């Protein structure tokens, strides 16, 4: 049982699944074609003999992603009704995503998640894969995630998000799209891990010596990340952490839904045989600010909670050792209503490495999801991104267009400004 | 002819519980199919006591096996002895419980635990006359707390006239693994103060410490740790289960060892316990059993009992033994230690002597110490909740599963008021 | 010397019938050619109870297949077992009925009758003392139902002295085949409630529930279902077939059962039952056989025995048994469960031993429960009749066979004085 | 025994009859001369050595459509005197079918069909096949009926009708005579299966994957659904539905018999392999409105009672699971005056599959019959297009030339409207 249902929305969101499921596939010895030469069923539906099928659904509003799936080397792994295709996208325009052009694939998709989710008889949840700055990425996926809630309830939606950058950004319009989305985001998801791709080029470029890092190399990464969610699900340990489990640990008001993600250690073949990666190395490298998926200094915020995720070969004793070593480091400060602020899940087997990819091989590895007020300085700069233009009205008149309503963008500030305001809060001391 | 009934649940528990199933059919001499390999007449005479016995000469634990997850039960079937168990014997839900009492105690287990109770109920039918029950779990996560608790209150309800014994693993802040531990512990400890007759108190900060500082090992694992709770559990039923010079069960331990309804917390400790390397050195008598288990770094509770005074203390031998020895050794102990012991409960110590050791060793000891130091433990897990309670951090979820605020706040008066109580006796 | 004549009427009893058939040459050493290859002179003896001797040591079934369509027969013939059988007691029409209780009560099943009335008369004047006839159907088609009662009622009409009992699977919502099963059983229910002096309610639910249940059968079949019932035919007739201790007949178990005429609608019960995993955890012992026989999850219909009261409990054991043991065991329920039983006929439990246990087993039971729940099986039926003919729904077909709308108020009504009478007893 | 009589009547009934034959040629293992290298007996007479010949009558008014069968494939299978062929058409025109070019030849239809009908010793009824818009398929059929009615009293007649489409329709008059032959049937048939063309169209290209379906499609599946309702005959399994039977249980009131069809899984080679096609899931899709053979809104309707014939490797219980299933379904609703409206049918025989064919072969198949009162949106739309042209008197005088009565064409009107009426008030709720 225990099944969880992946939706891929937009040119990002299938790119990162294409990682997660070329990885899934090494995990379970799923070979490209389905076959098999158990715990994979919370990943794979199984039909009839020698064939497994990924629990997941790929949207987009234009066909060019998705077709270089149906071309390409997976093409046998998924069905072709997984792969749900439009004729126009919503050219990085919000109003496009959530109306114009989504009210048409909506009711489609959202009836084979349906025939999907029919077929698993333990559903934990949904994982929701999109940019926040896409038309698709935002509008579609608001759209999607409305609906879902409807539909579905009290089903948890954890959404993996590839939020815009303070200074490396490639649209324009990016800010108007983040807000519009963030807005939605709020109600109808119980968990968002947010990550920004700054931060990814920075970490391929100093802690894996690459050079030229492309999207594949981000891509690859961020799989690995929600590998180490799903692990204690896909296999079993000394110490084991359910979705359910986890939002409660991490998860201390129902606004305050935002962790950040860390994984370690991530190091190149030749530069890991020197380093000497015990577990308390790998602890104290989480809760550096230079490894962090997010562009933001968590030494100017304060820690609500942390969920430390640990696998391969790892014991509880050392894993503690290194809690109490984190928790007299001064550098590190947590809020004063939070007496222990450490989850810690432990699962037996070592992270798999993709043939050809950049990472070397670890006999433990560590995920750290960590709900701090820091996260907040990323929103304040796109806050302030998003005011400058909107002092001009620019671009407005085209999400006008499309049905959008100026009071929209408005509330959604407004909202924002809130939910900041709301973050601030909880950091006081009393 | 006193049938003790077995209860397991959530993890903690049920890990704990195998380990002690395990060393228990050791004891007695059963393998891992059921059927009696031992040697002497003794190892069958009470084998009634813990195994019903089933047709083709095999015994079977009179054990329920609870849980909100599968994975606890799947891991138990798959162990060393796993098969032992009575399939019809495992109660387990699907969802979990996501370290939420609420969840163990109101939602998900209230729609669990008939079943459970059905099972255990068959199970007193089959007894000819059971003297109790013993629960091993956890107060810090969901189901051994939540579900555990509502299981007790069942259970105490329907046999109000049996002895009701809990090994709960509590929640310490150095090996703090958990956020909401502090609502979980505090919520299921007001519980068991008004519902369970005895309770030990395992810590695994000090089970940790144990096994580092005196058991030399580099690295313990949970398995290693089980292990010490296991011979405690053992300890306290062998007067049950063999002959002996002086015996006394779980009601005359209790009797003797709670002069005060609510003052049935103890922390437990096993003698002896050395390393591979240091065992050469030593001497395998009754004096140095006795020096053992006195000592606070061989207590199972994260307590110093030097900060408290024992209001009694009940020490279980086995092996043949002098009980003149044993009767100057124990005097000894609260003459010289005087200022431990409150003086208005004279000769603070309860002895009893089983001839039968356990195996490996000639000699043994179990000591069980009712110490108003305790309170140390419940002081820290108040310190916490409130730290969380006053900011109301992480109570929506609880909310959510139907608890309320003062649901709360009750629970921490009670806890409040039991600790006060100590300190009453305490002076 | 007692003689039974065994009649199977449409799809269903012939299946069932089958089955029976097949499990009581196994237990008389009866192989599928009719030749005696048993052990013991005891399968022998009172062979005659269910098999007339043909020339060259050969024993033929004193059994009647009745069909309106011939592939059932078809089927029979080319099964294990279905040479054994007797040629000319097949009594087959080429038709079918159309699960229309009129068609088999009134037009085609009239027709098929007579016939089947001949083959019976020749079957009673073969046999010295036919004590009576045991007839295997359901209630919710159009032959087993119409046909059947049909048959029925000619039977008593020329045998009005004789024992009649009827082994009737009766339609269940949650196992609805059909869309006019409340018509069908209605109206046989009706018929039944007249003529037949004793009814074994069998439920397809509760068979499921069983076998899912208790047997843990992933896949069970129509086949295994069958199986249960006939185990529990088999049962009924031990007394008449074997020696014993205390021996109870058909006779002696309406008596003791049925306080007054119209209560003849048991629900019963088999045991032991067991996985085969879970074989290995058990006793094979009277107070098991006792435990499993009174629950409600034993039981073959779908009524809750708690949401009534037992008029009478008949049990029927099987194996070398202590009678003490098993009276004791008896009382007991009766004393522990008194809230279950009317207070008005003390000794609610009739007890009845045959020494020869059934194969595979040393010990076995039979449960026939009178009780008062049953009203709850006829209330839903008559609910569901209600729903139907409050719109006159379907009745068309039936009128098309003769039948006229007040047969429809009058079955209805009756079934809802018998419902009302049971209500009454029960109080 | 239990022999079945096919009629197929006119060019659609001729086609679809060829795929019929086509399809029970393979299941009963016959070779299209009639050689076998039983059951097959209900669809076959057997004549000397190694010749089987269909229990079947072929009719039309114009030679073109048995003149393929006549020089074609299966030109030895049949007996020339039971292809019947008269020299010039109706000319979609029901009053030629019925009164003018019918009166010809519907004596000599009918002495060959008692001819066969004597041979058989078990006869079960009817088989007809005819489409409601032609003049042959709405006139003939409808004087062939009355007669066979008169001739032979309580035989069950059963009529498979090719239904004018809403949009999709081939021919003008089309209304005029769906309504005429309405009339007819009504009285004369037992058990009318109405099917659309548009609908089969489009189950074609979403579930078949077909850029372009033909009638050889079309008629291909529609033989599948009455290989379905005659394999409980011509095979056995577990549980069995006579006609008989079938009508008691589908037909609640004498007019009300107008149950719909639905096949399923309808899947090709390639998607099928991924699908995981239980009895739940083919149940579920069942009673979904994209795979009706009609076009119409079953959610706008009320179900009153279904049929279920299953067929290979299934089992009892798990189709009870699946009624419970659909039973908790608040989309699909039943009339209160049905508690139970499930009539099940398990036959252990799969669905054989024709060479060259559009479907994948599955282990399991269902053909759903279910009476609803969604049909009646059917004739709602064909009432309404038959009344625009009825204004205008438009081609009425064509009708009248050869022997038709205007009074006729109103009194056909007013049973419509009498039957519509009908099936609105088994409909409402008490
Ligand atoms: N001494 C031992 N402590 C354990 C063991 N397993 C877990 N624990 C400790 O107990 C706490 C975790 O408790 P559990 O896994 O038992 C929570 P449970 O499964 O009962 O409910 P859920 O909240 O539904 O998981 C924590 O302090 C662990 O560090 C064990 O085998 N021995
Ligand atoms: N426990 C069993 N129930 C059965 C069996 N066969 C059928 N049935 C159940 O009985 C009902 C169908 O009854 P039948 O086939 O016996 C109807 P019958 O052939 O007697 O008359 P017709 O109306 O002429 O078919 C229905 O509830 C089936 O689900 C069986 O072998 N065992
Ligand atoms: N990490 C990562 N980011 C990506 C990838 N592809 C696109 N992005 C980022 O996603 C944002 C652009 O959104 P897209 O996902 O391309 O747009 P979309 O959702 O398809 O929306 P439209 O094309 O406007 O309909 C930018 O911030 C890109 O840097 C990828 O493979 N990995
Ligand atoms: N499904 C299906 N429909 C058909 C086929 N052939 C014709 N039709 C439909 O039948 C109707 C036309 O009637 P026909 O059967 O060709 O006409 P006819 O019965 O021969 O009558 P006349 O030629 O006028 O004497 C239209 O609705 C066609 O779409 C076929 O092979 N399959
Ligand atoms: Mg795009
Ligand atoms: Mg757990
Ligand atoms: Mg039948
Ligand atoms: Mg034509």
């Amino acid at each position: 049982m225990r099944e969880c249902i992946s939706i891929h929305v937009g040119q990002a969101g299938v790119q990162i699944g294409n990682a997660c499921w070329e990885l899934y596939c090494l995990e379970h010895g799923i070979q490209p074609d389905g076959q098999m030469p158990d715990s994979f069923n919370t990943f794979f539906s199984e039909t009839g003999a020698g064939k497994h099928v990924p629990r997941a659904v790929f949207v987009d509003l234009e066909p060019t992603v998705i077709d270089e799936v149906r071309t390409g080397t997976y093409r046998q792994l998924f069905h072709p009704e997984q792969l749900i295709t439009g004729k126009e996208d919503a050219a990085n325009n919000y109003a496009r995503g959530h109306y114009t052009i989504g009210k048409e694939i909506i009711d489609l998709v959202l009836d084979r998640i349906r025939k999907l989710a029919d077929q698993c008889t333990g559903l934990q949840g949904f994982l929701v894969f999109h940019s926040f700055g896409g038309g698709t990425g935002s509008g579609f996926t608001s759209l999607l995630m409305e609906r879902l809630s409807v539909d579905y309830g009290k089903k948890s939606k954890l959404e993996f998000s590839i939020y815009p950058a303070p200074q490396v950004s490639t649209a324009v319009v990016e800010p108007y799209n983040s807000i519009l989305t963030t807005h939605t985001t709020l109600e109808h998801s119980d968990c968002a891990f947010m990550v920004d791709n700054e931060a990814i080029y920075d970490i391929c470029r100093r802690n894996l010596d690459i050079e030229r890092p492309t999207y594949t190399n981000l891509n690859r990464l961020i799989s690995q990340i929600v590998s180490s969610i799903t692990a204690s699900l896909r296999f079993d340990g000394a110490l084991n952490v359910d979705l359910t489990e986890f939002q409660t640990n991490l998860v201390p008001y129902p606004r305050i839904h935002f962790p950040l993600a860390t994984y370690a250690p991530v190091i190149s073949a030749e530069k890991a045989y020197h380093e000497q990666l015990s577990v308390a190395e790998i602890t104290n490298a989480c809760f550096e600010p230079a490894n962090q998926m997010v562009k933001c200094d968590p030494r100017h915020g304060k820690y609500m909670a942390c969920c430390l995720l640990y696998r391969g070969d790892v014991v509880p004793k050392d894993v503690n050792a290194a809690i109490a070593t984190i928790k007299t480091k001064r550098s590190i400060q947590f809020v004063d209503w939070c007496p222990t602020g450490f989850k810690v899940g432990i699962n037996y087997q070592p992270p798999t490495v993709v043939p050809g990819g950049d990472l070397a091989k670890v006999q433990r590895a560590v995920c750290m999801l960590s709900n701090t007020t820091a996260i907040a300085e990323a929103w304040a700069r796109l806050d302030h991104k998003f005011d400058l233009m909107y002092a001009k009205r620019a671009f407005v008149h085209w999400y006008v267009g499309e049905g959008m309503e100026e009071g929209e963008f408005s509330e959604a500030r407004e909202d924002m400004a809130a939910l900041e305001k709301d973050y601030e809060e909880v950091g006081v001391d009393s | 002819m006193r049938e003790i009934v077995h209860i397991q649940a959530g993890q903690c528990g049920n890990q704990i519980g195998a380990k002690f199933w395990e060393v228990i059919s050791d004891e007695h001499g059963i393998d891992p199919t059921g059927s009696y390999h031992g040697d002497s007449d003794l190892q069958l005479e009470r084998i009634n006591v813990y195994y019903n016995e089933a047709a083709g000469n095999k015994y079977v634990p009179r054990a329920i096996l609870v849980d909100l997850e599968p994975g606890t039960m799947d891991s138990v079937r798959s162990g060393p002895f796993g098969q032992i168990f009575r399939p019809d014997n495992f109660v387990f839900g699907q969802s979990g419980a996501g370290n939420n009492w609420a969840k163990g105690h109101y939602t998900e287990g209230a729609e669990l635990v008939d079943s459970v109770l059905d099972v255990v109920r068959k199970e007193s039918e089959s007894c000819d006359c059971l003297q109790g029950f013993q629960l091993t779990h956890s107060l810090g996560g969901g189901t051994g707390s939540g579900m555990g608790t509502l299981l007790i209150s069942k259970i105490r309800e329907e046999y109000p006239d049996r002895i009701m014994n809990t090994f709960s693993v509590v929640p310490s802040p150095k090996v703090s693994d958990t956020v909401v531990e502090p609502y979980n512990a505090t919520l299921s400890v007001h519980q068991l103060v008004e519902n369970t007759d005895e309770t030990y108190c395992i810590d695994n900060e000090a089970l940790y410490d144990i096994c580092f500082r005196t058991l030399k090992l580099t690295t313990p694992t949970y398995g290693d740790l089980n292990h010490l709770v296991s011979a405690t559990m053992s300890g306290v039923t062998t007067c049950l289960r063999f002959p002996g010079q002086l015996n006394a069960d779980l009601r005359k331990l209790a009797v003797n060892m709670v002069p005060f309804p609510r003052l049935h917390f103890f922390m437990p400790g096993f003698a002896p316990l050395t390393s591979r390397g240091s065992q050469q050195y030593r001497a395998l008598t009754v004096p140095e059993l006795t020096q053992q288990m006195f000592d606070a770094k061989n207590m199972m509770a994260a307590c110093d009992p030097r900060h408290g005074r024992y209001l009694t203390v009940a020490a279980v031998f086995r092996g043949r033994m002098s009980m003149k020895e044993v009767d100057e050794q124990m005097l000894n102990v609260q003459n010289k230690n005087s200022s431990y012991f409150v003086e208005w409960i004279p000769n603070n110590v309860k002895t009893a002597v089983c001839d039968i050791p356990p195996r490996g060793l000639k000699m043994s000891a179990t000591f069980i110490g009712n110490s108003t130091a305790i309170q140390e433990l419940f002081k820290r897990i108040s310190e916490q909740f409130t730290a969380m309670f006053r900011r109301k951090a992480f109570l929506h979820w609880y909310t959510g599963e139907g608890m309320d605020e003062m649901e709360f706040t009750e629970a921490e008066s009670n806890m409040n008021d039991l600790v006060s109580e100590y300190q009453q006796y305490q002076d």
